[PDB]
């Protein structure tokens, strides 16, 4: 069991962002994803979830901005966030859900720069 | 969005000694605190997951204890690879909500 | 003229057991049954700045019974039937709220939930002979993991009455439990002599998710 | 009577 | 052609855009 992200790097501000979690050794089906992030000099702050079929869960204050999808055939889970300033240069992760809420396997993690 | 406050952010210890963390709930979360590690260059691991529930792949040095808004943390022999930065986590409500992080340092 | 609507909201199950003591006609010595027995409760907690009561309803199934022999004598202590649960056994919590999402709850196409896991402990019953030392019964735990939802309806004459069930799986824990003054040796599980240890209540807290068929 | 198990998207009904 | 082996009667996993059914 596994998670893969893949990213850009590097974006202008006010612009769109595009990153893919890819899993392995487990179904999308039947497990629940997370994501989460890290500023620098900052704790850990959470982004949202998707559950075992297609239904998300968001954050207040970045609702308006971010979108969660994932395909099932093809095991990957995807995430939008547009408008993006210099507040949001962080380190974002992808995490597997394994009770209600406790963050059981963690990714390898990408790094933005804005 | 309930506030999880740590109190301190550095922690000094000899080669074997017993260390003693601790953070705060701003409400009454009923005994459903997590607990984690990151060593530097690495990511997140889980440790103890409710309250005082070790996990299974976790050496027998690590416990916790605690239940209202007062939680605690302890480790009863230090070695050289237990410098990394602990976060307890809260798992009540509908965000949940870390905490700041405090750092182990090596005396 | 019909439309299919999502509901993610948060939930806390608050809930307890009970229990059943007879004994046997004769000298005092002798008991006939410990056994289980369902039990209600009502609270109140909030969501999302709202306050909403709910209720509780705890039963239990596949369950197993144990006995002790300890004479023919009309003297002689004797259990005929006490019982635990353990490992191959289902609790049983049933729930229903005030707010306006169980009114969506008639024809539902799925629903799913994510919830926390709670462990019970036993705590001790001293059986009380007429001539000499009681033994006691003391110890035991369980803890419980969550498992499906079942609706269910029942279509009597006057009016139509359904009921939400939600069904748990149970892993045996430490300590054991024991028996005083007798040859038990130790085992595993959660007996039906003190079951809920003098507390109020126990809780599990969660969140599910519900997609209905509501009219439009 | 008629109930209804909810297990992977599937109903699962009995009468 | 796809995963679990159904696939507009909607977005779910389980619905015929089969293992279990009819």
């Amino acid at each position: 069991v596994q998670l893969k992200e893949s990213g850009p790097g590097l974006v202008a501000p006010s612009q769109s962002l595009s990153i893919t979690c890819t899993v392995s050794g487990f179904s999308l089906s039947r497990y629940s994803v997370h994501w989460v992030r890290q500023p620098p000099g900052k704790g850990l702050e959470w982004l949202g979830m998707i559950w075992n079929g297609g239904s998300t869960d968001y954050n207040s204050a970045l609702k308006s901005r971010l979108s969660i999808s994932k395909d099932n055939s093809q095991s990957q889970v995807f995430l939008k966030l547009n408008s993006l300033q210099t507040d949001d240069a962080a380190i974002y992760y992808c995490a597997r859900n394994s009770g209600f809420d406790l963050f059981d396997f963690w990714g390898q993690g990408t790094t933005l720069t804005v | 969005d309930i506030v999880m406050t740590q109190s301190h952010k550095f922690m000094s210890t000899s080669v074997g000694d017993r260390v003693s963390i601790t953070c705060k709930a701003s409400q009454d979360v009923t005994s459903a605190v997590a607990w984690y590690q990151q060593k530097p260059g690495q990511s997140p691991k889980l440790l103890i997951s409710s309250a005082s529930y070790r996990y299974t792949g976790v050496p027998d040095r690590f416990s916790g204890s605690g239940s209202g808004t007062d939680f605690t943390f302890t480790i009863s022999s230090v070695q050289a690879e237990d410098l990394a930065v602990y976060y307890c986590q809260q798992h009540y409500s509908t965000p949940p909500t870390f905490g700041a992080g405090t750092k182990l340092e090596l005396k | 003229l019909w439309k299919e609507m999502q509901y993610n909201r948060d939930i806390t199950i608050r809930f307890k057991f009970a229990n059943t003591i007879i004994k046997s006609g004769g000298l005092g010595y002798k008991w006939s049954e410990i056994s289980f027995k369902p039990a209600n409760y009502q609270y109140t907690y909030t969501r999302d700045g709202e306050e909403v009561t709910a209720h509780t309803t705890c039963s239990v199934n596949g369950v197993n019974d144990f006995s002790f022999n300890g004479g023919s004598l009309p003297t002689d202590f004797v259990v005929s039937k006490f019982e635990v649960i353990k490992e191959n056994s289902y609790v049983y919590i049933d729930y229903w709220d005030d707010s306006q999402a169980f009114r969506n709850v008639v024809y539902v196409r799925s629903l799913a939930a994510n919830l926390n896991s709670v462990m019970c402990t036993g705590g001790s019953y001293n059986f009380s002979l007429p001539v000499g030392q009681w033994p006691v019964l003391t110890g035991g735990a369980v803890s419980l993991h969550s498992a499906g939802v079942t609706l269910s309806t029942q279509f009597t004459d006057f009016v139509s009455l359904n009921s939400l069930r939600f069904r748990f799986r149970l892993a045996v824990e430490e300590p054991h439990f024991k028996l005083t003054r007798t040859r038990l040796s130790r085992l595993y599980g959660l007996p039906a002599a003190n079951p809920n240890n003098g507390k109020e209540y126990y809780e599990i807290a969660g969140r599910f998710s519900l997609i209905s068929l509501v009219p439009s | 009577t008629l109930s209804t198990q909810f297990t992977d998207f599937v109903s699962l009904n009995s009468l």
